[PDB]
């Protein structure tokens, strides 16, 4: 019995995934891992239980598949050929955050990540970007980390406050039904292979981060409890964003940070509220511009605004990523 | 073109003739304030139609104080009409169904609805009546 | 057979066939009834909506009567009349077996409460409202289900299940005698969806010291996944009796079968003005013409808000815009922009603190009042379910309080934990839980109204609004308004203060005038909420123009401020502008609208100390420098002092003067004249 | 007997009908079951002196109500329907019996065993389980307040929520339990149970109250007439303590109170007063709060940390038969109209000070914990006493500096009262004298009876003007009350309204 459930990059925003129960049977079992992305092809069944009517959908598979045409694959090729296809990226990258380059670039690049290889079956080099951004709140700093959210093709978005122990790594909880000592997921688990969003880095207890910096370097999260060892796997790039910003103290001072933490990082992005009458009046336009544009005629006319906007669409920026990833 | 306030022309910024204006406004203490007082009976007329319609259509009989008719006509009505004007359409109800909502005043500043028989037919023919009484 | 259902189910048909609404846009006589049946065919739907207003105006109400009052027992009636009328005019509807229709009754009269629910309603049409709090999954339910035994091989269809796996007792063939033997043919059996929700009290309904209470509503038909936790919805059906299956002294539990939710959070943008309006009286739409109409409209809200607390006209003109907000637009790479202006009260106790918090909830729908002296009270908590067993999720006070204000006492009183999830709501409005494996979003678009307390009770003009208030720094940047209310000893001010509270003690709803109604009021704020005021290209100059100036100030060094300006400063400017023209009813930004805003925000900024009314003294200033400084630019000849009262008597047509008052207002026209000559401002040359 | 009454009280209907010859209709009226709710019975029995001979008696209970459960359906009419020729039945419960027919009464079918039972069609009962708690007024001391299932039927179901102080005066009934859940034997215990009839608070209204004795109405008028009102019961109050003649004042005042002025468009004001005690310890301090607790019947007494901000306000306690999430009054909740009496106010944590804001202001507690959002009414008068840091209020040091307290938490209350411990010959040798004088006779022989009042009389005093004496400030006393506040400042609003 697996339990599927909805990916994170197809769920709508502000609501809530859904999870119904697979059958595995045959040659069928020992398919699917706690991790990847599959395609059940089964049928859709239901069953008859006790406890379903006094108290108040399984599909049985048949074949397991895990996880762009072909005009899209030449498309890539002839943008890619271009001497500025980096430029277009940084600027494509948050099209509804204006300025703050320098901030693109590190998102940009945490996004693709690097090549992980073993080094002669013994250590194995991280290749995820760790990107933390630091700087005054009120710079759209939570609304980057919205944006990874839509377009990437698995990120889990977590905080500091509600998510503690067990809200990033895994757990041994006990099932209800089964009495037994089940293994349930969490962020740093549920995100495999993929991107890491962690919201307010800094208001975070003593018991959880000495996990995250466990994770960043050997890309593994041992958990023993209730005899269950288990050493699961975590390689993702965690892009966190903490609160301090006096330009007259160090980074070590201003954030409510270790040593050991702030070096796991790649990119330090610091961003300093500056006093700039040419900044504020190209910020003050940008924004009026996006409220006031918020049957065949009236559609074309909305999606010929938008792209307008963001001049590189955002359909093909996030297949672009994916190409080369794998 | 129906009905839309919305218009540029509010806050536009920038003898003796304009003082007899002034002497004209006296008079609005017996038009103006006879027309506000008209203003909440066509909200009353009205609206106590179908207010009749809504305790009717539900239970009847048993005894209804004063306090506990005006929270179920406000909660009712919240998708407003306010605890003080739901008194007064009990009260305009009673003078044209006298015979069937019965009205009986207690020792203390309390006052208990009953009625009997509802019907919609009568009640119908009797609110066009009172609605062209206002009018003239 | 039953002789008093055969009646209903024969006048139902007659029901659907011959009620007719006319159209008052064509006129022509178009059956509602008939055309609904039509539009099923084509999106293949199975829930048809009947309104109950239209079956009470045939044969006088005789037909509703019975329903709303025996409703469980004319159930399967209902269901037999609505099957012949398809079948007469689109037959294609019953082959999928035949399809099971269910009536949905919408826009009822009386809406009961939880509180209200006795045994005596039990088999009775209701309306219970209340708010979602915890809901299950979609499963399906063996409503007719086919019974085949293994003897005699007969396949028993149409088996009603009455909330039990009941089997039948006798085989139809003669030549069998099978009480036990019986298997379920899945093929033959007719599914439903049924979902349980579970329902709590309203957010706006906070009584004394009582115990919330829960119903399970349990949906069918088309009504799964149309009740999401955290929204008022408006349910309609029947009080149920389910036994305990368990057990099986029998122990009941009082279920209530809905067939139709209303969410009244829901209810093309043109279309949200026609709904209010129609949905309204006739006397209520001339009642709030006139009120457009008035040039002195922001002067009488102000007033209208909390008239037991006397003074203070700065900080009731942050109510009016608080409950009105914004205009929440949505970027074209799918972030969503804050419309809500949050105020934080800061001021000396014992300042009628507690009066503004209470008045915003008792007024304002989706309200909970809350206090600082927990985490999960405020955003939401994951507490496990005793009955199914699984992770579910409670509502907090962030929750229940949608598109609402939320009242939150002491706010420097909070813990480190408790602050942090705060904040979190206070950027994107959404709250994210990740705990028990369940990763989900939950929105929470709601305005915070804090009123902490100054470290050392007396606020200190010596120190800044950082180090006498015990919050930190991003919180204290998401306010846009600070109004800092300053106990000071004046004989004028305690006089005219002491003289509304013995007042307001003896004529108790006497003293109370105001010059709106609290019906009145509701009315003009749901209607301006509607409205979208855009920003012209006149009044984009004169934005960026009065932020440079505000900016300069913060710069220079002299005037220490208690908050450094930042960016979220500019973009408080353009969600005040937007309340205050949606008071107006207009739905463009006039550049004077700016000047009204800027005044407010240069207020609640106050700096670091290192005979005639103060309201109509502006006023007559403001007037008379423009009319001067006019002269200069048109090119006139000059001003005398003759001249300057003459301006003001075709300017203030509206004061209401007659003719005891009017000469009184000209006397002081010359007094006004006369203190800007000893002064600095004017002068008189001959 | 009260089946008697609904028999007698319906022939009584019938006469008053034909004496009166009026035109309504008689079936209507007949038809109607006519029920009487007897209350306030003579015989005023406990929970503790419930004997085993009171079987179904009438006996009153005055107590507490703790808890409250929903409502739980009681089937009256069963409904039966056959499941062949669909014919539908109405068998009624006698006793809780439900005789089953044994074969169908239709002469077409008459089959054995082919009548079911519809639950959904059954004319049910509301009936909800109340849980009374004792009066502490009659608890003895050293003995803890037991508990009582009570059942409420009919429509007065709702009626009564959790702090509340009611009179349930029903019959004393018993219902045996089960050993087992699956066999029919019974044990030898019978759970007993008080079934409500009628309901007085202490639906429907009071129409008026017959308390004390009109003859004790006289002399509670004869002491009004007299000029030394204000020092007679300043006197009776505390004849133990010496002195104190300015913070007896004070107290007697809190007893009484001003009014409640309700208003309906307006915010609550609170017309409680807060009483804060301050000075050298050992000067009677502690004495004051354990005599103000017995003439309040609703007064409690509690610590500084012995009670932190979960005592006082409500804790989320767990019944031990329903395993339930129940919530459980406070000490600042059970004394809904009493005085409570705080000792150690200065030792109290930050968390606990918090949240007696709110309580001194709008006399209600918002809590939030749990996902449960819900406000407490508690509208009582606080009075405790404070002590300075080093146990010694120095003359050369600020109020706000020798003890620990708040300074918002300071302008809260009403009289702050500096009782201070100077070395005086002339005092020390009068107080002696006063406190031997006790010891040496039981009774007060040098003092007339005219002088002390007893404390059965002043508690009377206190509850009958409290109940019918308004007063109501006119034009002349509101005058000077603000020229008076404005010569204070002249040398914050809630100094106005104490």
């Amino acid at each position: 019995r697996v339990t599927l459930q909805e990916a994170p990059g197809t769920v709508p925003p502000g609501r809530l995934p859904r999870h119904r129960e697979v059958i595995l049977l045959a040659d069928l079992v020992d398919v699917s891992k706690p991790g990847e992305e599959v395609e059940v092809t089964g049928i859709y069944k239901n069953n008859y239980d006790g406890n379903l009517n006094a108290k108040n959908t399984i599909i049985e598979a048949n074949s397991i598949k895990r996880r762009w045409t072909e005009e899209e694959e030449r498309e890539f090729r002839k943008i890619s050929r271009d001497r500025g296809i980096i430029d277009k990226i940084i600027s494509s990258m948050a099209p509804s955050i204006y300025g703050h380059r320098d901030i693109k670039t590190a998102v940009a690049c945490s996004l693709f990540g690097g090549v992980p290889k073993n080094v002669n079956g013994k250590h194995s080099i991280r290749g995820d970007i760790n990107v933390l951004l630091l700087g005054d709140p009120g710079t759209a700093k939570s609304q980057i980390l919205k944006y990874v959210e839509k377009t990437a093709h698995r990120a889990v978005f977590a905080t500091g406050q509600g998510a503690s122990a067990v809200g990033l790594t895994a757990s041994v909880r006990k099932d209800p039904i089964t009495k037994e000592w089940t293994l349930e997921g969490g962020a740093l688990v549920l995100a495999d292979k993929g991107v890491c969003l962690i919201d307010e880095f800094d208001k975070m207890n003593d018991q959880d981060r000495t996990s995250i910096h466990e994770a960043m370097e050997q890309q593994s999260i041992s958990i023993s409890k209730a005899g269950i060892v288990t050493t699961l796997q975590a390689r993702c790039s965690i892009i966190a964003a903490a609160n301090p910003y006096n330009s007259t103290l160090p980074l070590a001072q201003n954030v409510s940070l270790t040593e050991p933490i702030l070096s796991r990082f790649d990119i330090l992005c610091v961003v300093r509220d500056l006093v700039d009458e040419e900044a504020d009046e190209r910020l003050a336009t940008f924004v009026v511009d996006s409220h006031v544009r918020s049957q065949l005629n009236a559609r074309q006319r909305r999606l010929q605004r938008q792209r307008k906007k963001e001049e590189i669409p955002q359909e093909l920026l996030m297949k672009y990523i994916h190409y080369a990833r794998t | 073109n129906s009905r839309y306030l919305a218009n540029s022309k509010e806050n536009f910024m920038y003898q003796a003739n304009l003082m007899d204006r002034l002497r004209e406004r006296e008079r609005r203490s017996a038009a103006l304030l006879s027309q506000r007082q008209k203003r909440y009976q066509q909200f009353l007329a009205m609206k106590m139609t179908q207010v009749f319609d809504i305790l009717f259509s539900l239970t009847r009989g048993q005894p209804y104080t004063e306090t506990y008719l005006s929270s179920l006509i406000v909660d009712s009505l919240q998708d407003p009409i306010g605890t003080k004007e739901a008194s007064e359409i009990l009260a305009g109800l009673q003078g044209i169904l006298p015979m069937d909502i019965s009205v009986h005043q207690v020792d203390g500043g309390l006052k208990v609805y009953r009625w009997n028989s509802l019907d919609k037919n009568r009640f119908s023919k009797l609110l066009q009546i009172h609605k062209s009484k206002q009018q003239d | 057979d039953d002789v008093t259902g055969e009646k209903v189910r024969e006048a139902f048909e007659q029901f659907l066939e011959d009620f007719s609404v006319q159209s008052t846009d064509t006129g022509e006589v178009e059956k509602v009834y008939r055309a609904q049946i039509e539009f099923m065919k084509i999106y293949d739907l199975n829930t048809i909506y009947i309104d109950y207003q239209h079956l009470s105006m045939r044969e006088n109400g005789a037909l509703a009567m019975a329903i709303s009052e025996q409703y469980y027992r004319f159930l399967p009636f209902l269901q037999k009349g609505l099957r012949r009328v398809v079948r007469k005019y689109a037959p294609e509807l019953l082959n999928t077996t035949e399809r099971v229709f269910q009536i949905s009754f919408f826009n009822l009269p009386t809406v009961h409460r939880i509180r209200d629910i006795r045994s005596e309603k039990i088999g009775s049409l209701l309306s219970i409202s209340g708010t979602v709090t915890r809901t299950s999954e979609v499963r399906p339910e063996l409503y007719k289900a086919s019974f085949t035994c293994d003897m005699c091989r007969a396949i028993v269809d149409n088996v009603e299940q009455s909330f039990k796996y009941t089997e039948p007792t006798f085989c139809p063939n003669p030549s069998c005698e099978n009480r036990a033997f019986w298997t379920l043919n899945v093929t033959r059996s007719r599914f439903l969806d049924w979902q349980k929700v579970r329902i709590q009290e309203n957010a706006n309904e906070i009584p004394t010291g009582s115990m919330p209470r829960t119903l399970d509503v349990i949906l069918r038909g088309d009504s799964v996944e149309r009740a999401k936790p955290g929204d008022r919805c408006k349910f309609t059906g029947v009080e149920i009796v389910v036994p305990d299956v368990t057990q099986l002294d029998l122990t009941y539990k009082i279920s209530f079968l809905a067939c139709h939710v209303i969410s009244i959070g829901s209810n093309d943008n043109e279309r949200d003005q026609e709904v209010f309006l129609n949905s309204l009286s006739s006397d209520e739409i001339n009642e709030l013409k006139e009120m457009v109409k008035d040039e002195h409209i922001y002067d009488k809200l102000v007033r209208s808000i909390a008239p037991a607390v006397f003074g203070h006209e700065a900080v009731k003109k942050g109510i009016l815009l608080q409950m009105l907000g914004g205009v929440h637009k949505s970027t074209v790479e799918g972030i969503k922009l804050r419309g809500d202006i949050n105020i934080c009260v800061v001021g000396d106790p014992s300042t009628s603190k507690s009066q503004f918090l209470k008045y915003v909830v008792g007024f304002a729908p989706r309200s909970v009042y809350t206090s600082g002296k927990s985490a999960a009270g405020l955003t939401a908590a994951v507490v496990r379910d005793e009955e199914g067993g699984d992770y579910t999720i409670e509502a907090g006070a962030l929750m229940l309080a949608d598109n609402g204000i939320c009242c939150i006492d002491e706010f420097d009183k909070m813990d480190i934990s408790d602050q942090v999830a705060i904040h979190e709501a206070m950027e994107q409005q959404t709250i994210s839980i990740a705990k028990a494996g369940i990763h989900a979003t939950l929105n929470a678009r709601t305005s915070i109204l804090a009123a902490a307390n100054p470290v050392g009770g007396r606020y200190n003009r010596k120190l800044s609004l950082r180090g006498n208030l015990n919050m930190t720094a991003p919180i204290m940047s998401r306010f846009d308004l600070f109004f800092v209310i300053l106990d000071d000893c004046n004989e004028k001010i305690d006089t005219e203060l002491a003289s509304h509270i013995v007042d307001l003690h003896m004529k108790r709803d006497e003293a109370i005038e105001p010059p709106f109604s609290a019906e009145q009021l509701r009315r003009y704020i749901k209607y301006a909420r509607t409205f979208k005021p855009i920003l012209t290209k006149e009044a984009r100059s004169y934005l960026v123009e009065k932020y440079k100036e505000l900016r300069k100030d913060d710069a220079q060094g002299f005037s220490r401020s208690s908050y450094r300006i930042t960016v979220r400063q500019l973009e408080s400017m353009i969600r005040l502008s937007e309340a205050i023209a949606r008071a107006n009813c207009v739905d463009e930004i006039t550049p004077s609208f700016i000047a009204e805003a800027y005044d407010l925000l240069r207020q609640s900024i106050i700096r670091v100390d290192v005979t005639v009314t103060y309201d109509k003294y502006v006023s007559m200033m403001n007037m008379i420098v423009r009319k001067i400084a006019e002269v200069d630019r048109e090119g006139a000849e000059e001003l005398t002092a003759v001249d300057i009262v003459d301006w003001y008597l075709l300017q203030k047509e509206n004061d209401l003067g007659s003719l005891a008052e009017y000469w009184e207002e000209r006397r002081l026209a010359f007094k006004v004249i006369k203190r800007l000559v000893k002064d600095r401002i004017l002068m008189e040359i001959h | 007997v009260i089946s008697i009454m609904d028999q007698t009280i319906k022939d009584c209907m019938v006469s008053l009908i034909v004496d009166n010859n009026l035109d309504y209709d008689l079936d209507e009226i007949e038809t109607k079951f006519y029920k009487v709710r007897p209350y306030n019975v003579g015989s005023c029995k406990g929970m503790r002196e419930l004997n085993p001979n009171d079987i179904d008696k009438l006996i009153n209970l005055k107590g507490l109500v703790l808890r409250s459960t929903p409502v739980i359906p009681d089937m009256k009419v069963a409904f039966f329907k056959c499941n062949v020729c669909d014919h539908t039945m109405a068998v009624e419960i006698d006793r809780g019996v439900i005789q089953e027919p044994a074969r169908c009464e239709r002469i077409d079918c008459n089959e054995p065993n082919s009548m079911s039972l519809i639950h959904n069609r059954c004319s049910f009962a509301d009936k909800q389980v109340i849980k009374l708690q004792e009066t502490p007024d009659f608890v003895p001391d050293g003995q803890t307040p037991h508990s009582i299932s009570l059942c409420v039927y009919d429509e007065l179901v709702d009626s009564c929520r959790a702090g509340d102080r009611i009179e349930v005066t029903g019959t004393f009934r018993s219902i045996p339990i089960r050993a087992n859940s699956r066999q029919r034997v019974l044990k030898s215990l019978y759970k007993t149970y008080v079934d409500v009839v009628h309901v007085k608070k202490v639906h429907n209204e009071v129409e008026e109250v017959r308390q004390i004795t009109d003859q004790d109405l006289a002399k509670i008028r004869e002491v009004a007439a007299r000029e030394d009102l204000y020092s007679l019961l300043a006197r009776s109050i505390a004849p133990s303590i010496y002195e104190l003649e300015d913070v007896k004042k004070g107290i007697l005042l809190q007893l009484f109170g001003g009014t409640n002025k309700t208003f309906t468009k307006g915010g609550r004001y609170r017309g409680d007063i807060n009483i804060l005690l301050c000075g050298d310890p050992s000067t009677s301090k502690s004495q004051i709060l354990q005599y103000v607790h017995k003439i309040t019947p609703r007064g409690v007494y509690t610590s500084g940390k012995g009670s932190s901000a979960v005592g006082l306000t409500a804790y989320i306690t767990r019944d031990v038969d329903t395993k339930q999430l129940v919530l459980e009054s406070g000490a600042l909740v059970l004394s809904d109209g009493g005085v409570c009496c705080i000792d150690e106010f200065d030792k109290m944590s930050d968390s606990t000070r918090s949240v007696l804001h709110e309580v001194m202001e709008q006399q209600t507690i918002s809590i939030a914990k749990a996902g449960i959002i819900t406000t407490l009414n508690a509208r009582s008068s606080i009075l405790a006493s404070a002590n300075p840091i080093g146990s010694r209020y120095n003359p050369n040091l600020p109020v706000t500096e020798n003890i620990d307290l708040p300074p918002p938490l300071l302008s809260r209350f009403d009289l702050v009262y500096l009782v201070l411990d100077k070395v005086d010959e002339k005092n020390d040798r009068e107080l002696a004298k006063h406190l031997t004088n006790l010891y040496l006779e039981d009774k007060p022989e040098h003092i007339s009876q005219d002088d002390v009042l007893p404390v059965e009389f002043l508690t009377m005093y206190i509850s009958y003007a409290k109940e019918h004496i308004h007063p109501i400030i006119t034009e002349a006393a509101k005058t000077e009350l603000v020229r008076a506040y404005v010569g204070m400042r002249k040398m914050t609003t809630r100094q106005l309204e104490s």
